[PDB]
RNA sequence: AGACAACCUGGCGAACUGAAACAUCUUAGUAGCCAGAGGAAAAGAAAGCAAAAGCGAUUCCCGUAGUAGCGGCGAGCGAA
RNA sequence: AUCCCGUGUGAAUCAGCAAGGACCACCUUGCAAGGCUAAAUACUCCUGGGUGACCGAUAGCGAAGUAGUACCGUGAGGGA
RNA sequence: AGUGCCGGAAGGUCAAGGAAGUUGGUGACCUGAUGACAGGGGAGCCGGCGACCGAAGCCCCGGUGAACGGCGGCCGUACGGUCCUAAGGUAGCGAAAUUCCUUGUCGGGUAAGUUCCGACCCGCACGAAAGGCGUAACGAUCUGGGCACUGUC
RNA sequence: UACUGUUCCCUGGGAUUGGCUUUGGGCUUUUCCUGCGCAGCUUAGGUGGAAGGCGAAGAAGGCCCCCUUCCGGGGGGGCCCGAGCCAUCAGUGAGAUACCACUCUGGAAGAGCUAGAAUUCUAACCUUGUGUCAGGACCUACGGGCCAAGGGACAUUCUCAGGUAGACAGUUUCUAUGGGGCGUAGGCCUCCCAAAAGGUAACGGAGGCGUGCAAAGGUUUCCUCGGGCCGGACGGAGAUUGGCCCUCGAGUGCAAAGGCAGAAGGGAGCUUGACUGCAAGACCCACCCGUCGAGCAGGGACGAAAGUCGGCCUUAGUGAU
């Protein structure tokens, strides 16, 4: 509990369901150190889902 | 989980305390069985 | 009433072994003991199968098939 | 799931109850908590009839001779 | 102190079992846009999650050693300093059926005694009911020395 | 005081398994009070139907006692009295329990709802009798019937649950090794041994790893370190500042080897390619595994552009099913 991988989902894509292409959040699960860095991340970084090129906010 | 034992007793004698040579007052079956209806003292419905 | 080779019904019920060790598991409801009865015994006349198509009490052989499965998903076990 | 059981609870009655591999709905199937019942099936201490690319006295049953004898063992038992 | 045993408030921890409530499934019945299913969803019937109550035990508190057990270092001049520990061995005995170093050293016994007897204490690693230390008697007991006796030599 | 269980025993829920009685538990409705940081006539929690209730459905003030009491002053039984009292108004973050709608705090009477009790009772249940009762005859012989005596819904017994004895059971308790044991080691990375391809053993010689970094990444631009000599306040062998001289002996997060010059080393700007979909082709090998990757597709980064970016200068930072 000192550098610990960390779970960069979307605020793009957020979480819809119907209409048989469905939306399914990406995701980017990638280290941080807890200590240095205290505030969350928030990377831009690909979604195919988007097929964008959008904010993937953290999230526990 | 617990169940209370609830009898249709008719009654004969006078009883002590709550009877009427005709109440049809309910009680458990420990009443019956093991006091009144050994001394022929009151009958089930 | 007791006796009676095996077969059979019911009661109790192992371990070695296999898993390259071992406890789940396997050996197995087998061996053994106990009780019971016949020429066979048990089963058996649907509170059953099956799928929108139908079958009509049991029991035994071929088959489905080593398939569906179950399994420290291991050894193995294995239907209808 | 289905089937059976110790403990405790504890229904309903075909406008019903149970099953269709949790479970609910709709269909379909059946009628549990009383009984009886031949056959095809399993086996050989055994009888009769047949057969053998079975044995031929160190073989074939342990046992071709008055063999479970002689003999051993307290005894179960072993055994020519 | 530790363990064992015995006894003891309140507090914590605490099963089965109930239990107020939450949340899901199914569904009469209303509804929703182009895509072929989707929102709800009363009653009933199903399943989960559980605020609270819930003993002994255990932690916690006291007592107990003819209960299991245990009975110290370091440094200076009988005497003190200092550390650790629940506490640091009292009486007695001590080189022993305990003693490694070892045939310890001293005395007795013998011409000469790694065995024997008495004393010392540097008790590697005795010790008070796994008793301590003594003790007349008794021993096909162990272990030393003498007399008598002899082919043991 | 090995793992897993089994038993003995203890403890609770349930069955056996009944009855009244009082005392002070929790929860549900009726109704009633209560609830003083500071404004201060206000022992007022938040909010609200919105301006007459109420009074002669026998009133203001008061007599004495009762309920509450952070002792500020509420609330109220009966009645001498005799039919008034009063809402906005001024103080407040709020308005007056004048009527009344809905509820938090904390409490007083009744009703329900169960549960926790202690005692006793007795009729279940347990136990006693040189107490009595007899077939053709005995029971001061086991037992049986009958009165009885003592316990008493506990105890016993069944089931479920939690504890608790190597008392009892099934097992487990590694390999290497210059015989075993005692020690030491067991996976991965670098160097040597290793004999100038690779590979290569020994309980041969040397060290490291079980990470770190949101920037120490990506890209765009800029910079050249280290050690000496000489001069210069405190300042010295050494801090800062200038010049000179070899120049890569520095540094490169972390062991070593191989690398790295206007750099892979040091600084700044902007960012997230530490990205999805892949992949011709090779290396490495018993298998399992590992490694490099031109290029294409999309959507971005940075730059004027050409281009560079799918983590780190490279090799350790890791486990199959």
């Amino acid at each position: 509990d000192v550098r610990v991988k960390v779970i960069l989902e979307c605020t793009g894509c957020v979480r819809k369901s119907v209409n048989k292409g469905s939306r399914g959040v990406s995701r980017y699960i990638t280290q941080k150190n807890r200590h240095n860095t205290p505030s969350r991340l928030e990377l831009r970084k690909f979604c195919p889902y988007c097929y964008k090129h959008t904010i993937h906010g953290e999230i526990k | 989980k617990k169940v209370k034992k609830i009898r249709k007793i008719i009654l004969k004698e006078d009883i002590p305390d709550l009877g009427k040579k005709g109440q049809l007052l309910d009680v458990r079956a420990g009443f019956l069985r093991n006091f009144l209806l050994p001394l022929g003292k009151a009958e089930v419905v």
